């Protein structure tokens, strides 16, 4: 009645308003900074509003009411007092700063964390540390600390601070955080890559695990890695690149090893060339980079600008660090003749006879074959047919030769790319791994790093697979919050409390059942005389006809999905929201398998590291098996949540970018958890903030009392609804928005309220009288139990 | 073992060793409580009653454990006799207030007064047994 409401704001993601009238599904909106600008919104989109602007509270679920734009709310004033760190429940909220709080992070911020409750301190990744510390040494369980974010937003300085805390709190120091850290450089020259977004994007997923031994002592670490993207390695749009690798080598790489390795200009590359062919430089490492190795779009456009990256920097730092973890230059120069293999291995195209390589691509062929350790027949033989068996099932069958077509030829080449490329990756991470080593131990805590939830005016296959992955974990999340608070309800003696729950294994199935689900049945399009994406698409349609979570794209809201046909795209319900495919392609991405004459043909490289490396199921099997590999993982340890949060997209310091923000913890799956939340008690406070918060409106009698019988005194007075409001053992737990309603009880009627107050007087006299005196009993008892111990 | 009322006014007993409210009780709280009304344990005596019932083994006591880790009419007794610090079979009003500030209660001599008055059935300024009783279940 006059509360402020958040109402939708396209740059701050919400705005205080007051409601003004109703409609059938929407609300009309007068905005508390204009007189008149009313406008109109869903009325889901609405949430109410703390009354106190500028109350800012350590755990969202002190809110008086719990939602999206509370929260938001809350951490932006956390956010503008440089408190980055604000909790849900257990749950870690980091926003990025864009500059260095050293006081946060000293020796001694440190000890004080230390054996600490989550709580008993101000929020913070060390006590999410210590967490899953004392869980680990307790249950005997290796924990996993599961972050999401995008590309940026400070997972990589998180990631450290968890690091440096455990390995200073519970090991011997700066040794295994050093080690585990100087390695970076290389992982990410192999695994990550410029995209649309992000100039430093990883393409894989990442658990650093620190191990201990039965002492819970640290003993060393190791770094487990999933789900490298393939694609990328031969392909990528206009403004993204391949992985970072390749540009440092051919920015920076002295003109011997450029002769040695036949380098030139990444136009010059197929698996390159479809990118943006672009360095990161500035005016200064522009004029180091020989002009032999500047594209033509380089050469017009300029430098790709970052205040990090710069491929011939990078090269340079890349090189010292392998140099700094005793990477020798023969095994370095292994490194770089493998990837540089791998880019003449793309060069090479064919043509109708089955095909031959074409004339033009006899350089390429030479170098690849070279370059690998290949002999160069048995690689135009091996990539132009393949070896059959005559017959099937069990028959007497013999070996024949099939020529491949040229489409085949193709993909036989970039089949070969691929798994060379990520054998080498396995390579690198192994690699690093021999930094840090150790013999046994008993637990671990692990950092998981991986690309998050996202969607573009265009959507293809590579999304579908980050978003499923995203699914899935968000899926994990919600079980273990949703675990966590039920627990939680019975520590705090709330008695019987079934959480209503739904769940999004729904969606899950629509994606991965055997048979009928989506990635089932693109496989199954293989398999068909003549596969295409439209017949896989409306195959999914037909079979999906009565789903949920499955709509053609025509049902989108949004104008730009209007004139896609039904066969040529669909829209998922994702957790994080709706999200519209466009099919074209799914088939051909579908496919990467590289036929086995060619694989035996790599393996047996005259070439011992390309040995070394090595010593029919579709690409989206893979994903899910790799996936779900990742999953049991996750579901053998104890779990803990931080969602890191970029609040801007310029690394500026002081710069809350309220809508960008909102999409992140929508992208995050936080408006996910909040909503499961509301089937429980998302709201409760603790009996000493109740105390220093009703106080004041209480007789000078019961300001003496302790805060629990205090809180006790009141929550009788007021003769609250049994099943609105929970008196637990530490805390009063609320139903959704009742602590509001608990609030306003306490200012709308202080005559109400004094009469009863004073009425509980014999309850409150009897109460306290009982508790002195069942203490006494109890002390009784325990002077007691010593002698009957003791007999 | 015991009826959920008992357990219900241990619950409050339990809130008083637990001084800082996190739900859980300490070596240093339990003897601490323990000494305010006269007892003298030793360090090892109190960690080693905390061990046995551990079951979890974080080295703190919950309310469950506290429970566990608690002939019957003559503790209800001694703990009258706690009271009446001079065991003239009375407890007085002056005596409430000597365990009332062991213990750590805030309060006014017209508040221990009340409580004094509210307990007393009969009506002579003073508290026995009788109603002691009556007042440790209600
Ligand atoms: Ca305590
Ligand atoms: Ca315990
Ligand atoms: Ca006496
Ligand atoms: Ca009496």
């Amino acid at each position: 009645d006059g509360k402020p409401v958040w109402a939708p704001h396209p740059t701050d993601g919400f705005q205080v308003g007051n409601i003004v009238d109703i409609g059938p599904d929407s609300l009309t909106i007068e905005p508390l900074n204009q007189k008149g600008k009313t406008f109109l919104a869903l009325i889901n989109q609405v949430f109410p509003a703390e009354e106190d602007s500028k109350k800012d509270v350590e755990d969202n679920c002190s809110l008086m009411y719990l939602n999206e734009a509370t929260l938001l709310h809350n951490i932006k004033v956390r956010y503008s007092k440089d408190r980055i760190y604000t909790y849900v429940a257990n749950i870690l909220i980091a926003v990025n700063p864009y500059f260095d709080i050293p006081k946060i992070y000293s020796s001694e911020t440190i000890k004080s964390y230390q054996g600490k409750s989550l709580g008993t301190m101000p929020p913070h990744v060390f006590a999410i540390a210590d967490k899953a510390f004392r869980d680990m040494k307790v249950l005997k369980l290796s924990q996993s600390i599961i972050v999401s974010g995008e590309s940026g937003a400070g997972k990589t300085e998180n990631t450290k601070f968890v690091l440096r805390y455990l390995t200073e709190s519970y090991g011997t120091g700066q040794d295994i955080y050093d080690r585990i850290v100087e390695a970076n450089p290389l992982l990410e020259a192999f695994g990550n890559a410029k995209t649309v977004r992000n100039n430093n994007s990883s393409r894989f997923g990442k658990f650093v695990e620190i191990h201990f031994n039965e002492k819970s002592s640290v003993v060393g670490g190791f770094v487990s890695h999933y789900l490298l993207e393939k694609s990328r390695i031969c392909v990528q749009g206009k403004e993204e690149r391949n992985y970072h690798i390749f540009y440092r080598l051919c920015a920076g790489a002295s003109e011997d090893i450029r002769e040695r390795l036949h380098l030139s200009s990444p136009d010059n590359f197929r698996y390159l060339n479809r990118g943006c062919t672009r360095y990161f430089a500035n005016k200064e490492t522009d004029k180091q980079i020989l002009q032999n190795r500047k594209s033509p779009e380089y050469l017009k456009a300029g430098s790709l600008k970052d205040p990090l990256l710069d491929d011939h920097g990078d090269f340079i730092r890349m090189c010292t660090a392998m140099k700094k973890i005793g990477l020798d230059d023969e095994e370095k120069l292994d490194l770089f003749r493998v990837v540089a293999g791998v880019l003449h291995l793309g060069n090479i195209d064919f043509e109708e006879a089955g095909c031959n390589l074409k004339n033009k691509s006899t350089q390429a062929l030479e170098y690849c074959a070279e370059l690998l350790g290949l002999d160069q027949d048995d690689l135009r033989v091996s990539l132009t047919t393949r070896v059959m068996l005559t017959t099937a099932g069990g028959a007497k069958g013999t070996v024949i030769k099939v020529p491949l077509k040229v489409e085949q030829a193709n993909n036989a080449r970039d089949a070969l790319a691929k798994t060379v490329y990520s054998h080498l990756f396995d390579h690198v991470v192994n690699r690093v791994n021999q930094c840090f080593p150790f013999e046994t131990s008993s637990y671990f805590i692990g950092v998981l790093d991986i690309a998050g939830f996202e969607y573009f005016e265009h959507n293809s296959f590579e999304q579908f697979c980050i978003n499923y992955c995203n699914e899935k974990l968000q899926q994990f999340f919600n079980e273990r919050i949703l675990k966590e608070e039920q627990e939680l309800y019975q520590k705090e003696g709330l008695g019987v409390n079934e959480v209503h729950y739904v769940d999004n294994q729904d969606c899950i199935d629509l994606i991965e059942a055997r048979l009928v689900g989506i990635l089932d049945i693109l496989d199954e399009e293989n398999r068909l005389p003549q596969p295409s994406d439209q017949h896989f698409t409306s195959a999914v349609h037909q079979k999906h006809k009565d789903h949920f979570r499955l709509s053609i794209p025509r049902k989108s809201k949004l104008a730009i999905h209007r004139n896609i046909r039904d066969d040529e795209g669909f829209i998922i319900r994702h957790f994080a929201g709706a999200v519209c495919y466009e099919t074209t392609q799914f088939v051909e991405k579908n496919n990467d398998a590289l036929h086995m004459s060619l694989e035996s043909l790599i393996c047996e490289s005259r070439d011992k590291f390309i040995r070394e490396l090595f010593e029919f199921i579709s690409v989206g099997n893979k994903f899910k098996t790799q996936l779900n590999l990742l999953l049991d993982k996750l579901r053998s340890t104890g779990a803990s949540f931080i969602r890191c949060i970029k609040p801007n997209l310029k690394m500026t310091s002081h710069h809350f970018e309220g809508a960008q923000i909102l999409s992140q913890l929508q992208c995050s799956g936080m408006v996910s958890v909040l909503d499961l939340m509301q089937g429980g008690f998302p709201s409760r406070a603790s009996f000493h903030e109740l105390y220093n918060m009703y106080k004041k409106y209480m007789p000078d009698k019961l300001a003496r009392l302790d805060p629990r019988l205090f809180c006790k005194a009141l929550f009788k007075a007021l003769g609250l609804n049994e099943i609105d409001y929970k008196f637990g053992l530490t805390k009063v737990f609320f139903r959704p928005g009742k602590f509001a309603e608990f609030d306003q009880i306490m200012k709308s009627d202080p005559d109400h309220l004094a009469e009863l107050v004073k009425r509980v007087n014999h309850w409150l006299i009897c109460s306290r009288w009982k508790k002195v005196q069942w203490c006494s009993l109890s002390v009784i008892k325990l002077k007691n139990k010593i002698k009957y111990r003791a007999e | 073992q015991l009826t959920e009322e008992q357990i219900a006014e241990f619950k409050e007993a339990f809130s008083l060793f637990d001084k800082d409210g996190d739900g859980t009780i300490t070596t240093k709280e339990l003897g601490t409580v323990m000494r305010s009304l006269g007892q003298n344990p030793t360090e090892a005596e109190l960690q080693d009653m905390i061990n046995e019932v551990d079951a979890d083994g974080n080295g703190t006591i919950d309310f469950p454990e506290f429970l566990t880790m608690m002939d019957s009419e003559e503790e209800i007794r001694e703990a009258f006799r706690v009271f009446d610090k001079d065991g003239n079979g009375f407890i007085s009003a002056a005596e409430l207030r000597h365990v009332m500030t062991n213990l750590g209660e805030k309060l006014t001599d017209e508040e221990v007064d009340e409580m004094i008055r509210e307990a007393d059935i009969d009506g002579d300024g003073q508290v026995n047994y009788e109603e002691f009783v009556t007042m440790m279940t209600s």
